[PDB]
């Protein structure tokens, strides 16, 4: 019955944080903190929860600042034209007032 | 298999074992010490029918001895040779004889007997007693009256031969029951050898078996879960994932692999 | 505090435990039976020094009860009171009678002597013994040289 127990708080518990932090994690909440009991096998698994974790903070991270600067200097471009394509229509109608003119 | 069910499930059956061995085990070794107490307690019993059947069978003879002094000491006073013990004083001697042996043959008779004695014996033993007892009693009556000439043409030199036999073959017969009852302790005793040398060869046997039944079922899949955490997150996306039943190393390997 | 140690380091340790309990506990149970063995070694004994000895006290008692007849035998052969058996076939049956106590008596000074076994005590019952055995041979001497007077003053 003491083993039982004992085993009970060392395996299950430390087990179920880790399957429900995937979950959390594979639902996209990267938020979830995670603790690492001894050098275990459930601690190996922390550890190594841990470290992927950081992986997607840093990849969606990184996606994100970088998706960004495509929209911002998409706009750019694309409110460039806007103006270019205004003044071009300003030029064009030099031309006919400019044809006219030589008439 | 394992899979089946929990792995803290088939723990909790795996120590089982071992409390349950220790259990019908150990209620082996009860009824042997149980037995062993019976061997003593009927061991005891024999004795103490020895104990309280030999003072009585001594104080038949006792009595003999008296009856033959008394008289011899009668026969010595018709012809005058010395003197001593008169004859009051010697038959005196007799009759508390006479007591102690139904004194000591009373207690053999509250002992209680053992169911493997024979009952044939036990009445042969009994049927000598009373003519033995009875004739001893009547040679003090022939004494005190004076007919000193019946006193020595009595069959008393014949039941004292009787009761004689059925005495020594009742000792002679404690005796072949008292080695079955040392027998019953080597019985006993062996059995205790058997089953500590038999457990232990397979207490010894399981546990060689329940070290592989562990890794079988906690480090080998824990490990496969582990490692593939390390794909994932070094960027090899190719490796599966597989499930390993429903317990909570497949609950993690199906919450893994969404 | 399992915690401190891994899940299957926890598990051989108690394996182990299983395998010392049911060594000891055995053990102890055999040991308990061990030590009843060595009891029935005294009682298995006992029951032959008892036996030998009652039966060659009890071969001192018949050889007196016999020398008994004997003397009444002779005694009546004077006076001339019935008839029986001869004086020489009753003097015979106690000699019997004493060699059967020196059967008896020959094998309980075979049998084991246990330390628990009073050995004072021993000695006495056989100083004695010495005594009764050279008292009833000094009495098929004395009745079969005539003295019958002091066959009956004897100690």
């Amino acid at each position: 019955f003491a083993v039982w127990f004992g085993i009970k708080a060392s395996l299950v518990a430390p087990m179920n944080r880790l399957i429900d932090s995937i979950r959390h994690i594979a639902g996209g909440d990267l938020v979830k903190p995670i603790e690492v009991d001894g050098s275990n096998e459930m601690g190996q698994l922390a550890e190594s929860l841990r470290h992927m974790q950081g992986e997607l903070m840093r990849t969606v991270g990184d996606v994100r600042n970088g998706a960004n600067a495509i929209y911002s200097g998409a706009s750019e471009i694309a409110t460039g034209n806007n103006d270019l394509s205004s003044r071009t229509e300003q030029q064009a109608a030099s031309l006919e007032e400019t044809a006219a003119s030589m008439e | 298999m394992l899979k089946r069910i929990k792995i803290v499930t088939s723990l909790l059956l795996v120590l089982a074992v071992f409390g349950l061995l220790q259990l019908t085990s150990g209620g082996l070794f009860f009824n042997a010490l149980k037995n062993d107490k019976e061997n003593f307690t009927v061991l005891q019993t024999i004795r103490q029918q020895q104990s309280t059947l030999n003072g009585s069978w001594v104080a038949l003879l006792q009595t003999r001895n008296t009856l033959n002094r008394a008289g011899i000491r009668y026969m010595m006073d018709q012809n005058n040779i010395g003197s001593g013990s008169t004859v009051a004083e010697l038959m005196e001697s007799a009759s508390i004889s006479l007591k102690q042996a139904e004194k000591n043959w009373a207690d053999y008779e509250a002992l209680p007997r053992d169911p493997r004695q024979s009952t044939a014996a036990a009445a042969e033993i009994k049927r000598n007693y009373d003519i033995y007892h009875n004739a001893l009693a009547e040679l003090i009556q022939l004494l005190g009256a004076g007919k000193i000439n019946e006193f020595f043409d009595q069959p008393t030199q014949g039941y004292q031969d009787g009761f004689e036999k059925q005495y020594v073959a009742y000792m002679e017969q404690n005796d072949r029951l008292h080695d079955i009852a040392v027998s019953d302790n080597n019985a006993s005793y062996s059995q205790a050898m058997w089953i500590l040398v038999g457990v232990m060869i397979v207490v010894l046997a399981v546990i060689f078996a329940v070290w592989f039944g562990i890794k079988a079922s906690l480090v080998a899949p824990m490990n496969r879960l582990i490692d593939s955490i390390r794909h994932i997150a070094g960027g090899d996306l190719v490796k599966p994932i597989e499930v390993d039943g429903s317990n909570e190393m497949g609950q993690l390997a199906e919450s893994l692999r969404h």
